[PDB]
């Protein structure tokens, strides 16, 4: 079995764990669930490879920050989500990121850049044009657009870190 | 911003919940029905708590009007969705 622990990382306001419920229970609801660091069990398939079910969703508390920075340390996948709608958001994963490169070391480290709630794209303020233009200012952090309501891209992401992972 | 911040465990999920350490027992029950779908499967009479221990023969069932802080709980503990049923 492999073992993924993801740190789907999000600004306040955008949706971490909005993404990890159509994920793991199968629901998205308006109520974005807490900021706390929250984690989802799902015991998934890669390529027909077994992957044990942890992943991690911190968000802007500073009570699980020291937890919520040993992740970061381990790093074993990012998931930074901003809203598509939310440029004050997109905006800020790009620090949120320097604080991975700075414990991991560098940016090769596993990672995916989303733009999810697409389904706002009627709002649309930064799509996966901003959002790869962003991913490319990452140094093309591999980009996905998604939208935990049309569920879209929900899936692929985690996809995306464990193909790097695999390093 | 800071409270407490428990693993309200749903099976499998964990998604945390922040908590006044003073917050109700019986809060700390309607708190969470009303998020996620998964969760209002019901009325709080037939949703309590279950401090699931390391041996849910060790964990417990909480009160109400109680305070989490009543266990003096820190944050990230494991506070399971359970049936207040019987």
């Amino acid at each position: 079995m492999r073992e993924y622990k993801l740190v789907v990382l999000g600004s306040v306001g955008v949706g971490k764990s909005a993404l990890t419920v159509q994920f793991v229970q199968g629901i998205f609801v308006e109520k974005y669930d807490p900021t706390i660091e929250d984690s989802y069990r799902k015991q998934v398939e890669v390529d027909a490879q077994q992957c044990m079910l942890e992943i991690l969703d911190t968000a802007g508390t500073e009570q699980f920050t020291a937890m919520r920075d040993l992740y970061m340390k381990n790093g074993q996948g990012f998931a930074l989500v901003y809203s598509i709608t939310a440029q004050s958001t997109f905006n800020d994963l790009q620090d949120l990121r320097e604080q991975i490169l700075r414990v991991k070391d560098t940016d090769d480290v596993p990672m995916i850049l989303v733009g999810n709630k697409c389904d706002l794209e009627d709002e649309r303020v930064v799509g996966k044009e901003q959002g790869q233009n962003l991913a490319r200012q990452w140094n093309n952090c591999a980009f996905l657009e998604s939208s935990a309501k049309s569920k879209i891209n929900v899936n692929e992401i985690f996809y995306d870190l464990v193909r790097q992972i695999n390093r | 911003m800071v409270a407490l911040s428990l693993k309200i465990s749903i099976g499998n999920v964990v998604k945390t919940m922040q908590f006044e350490p003073s917050t109700m027992v019986y809060d700390a029950c309607r708190m969470i029905r009303e998020r996620i779908p998964e969760a209002l499967a019901g009325p709080p009479n037939d949703f309590g708590l279950f401090l699931s221990d390391d041996d849910p023969k060790k964990g417990i069932w909480l009160e109400a009007g109680k305070a989490l802080d009543y266990y003096m709980l820190r944050n990230g503990d494991t506070m399971e969705y359970r049936k207040k049923q019987r």
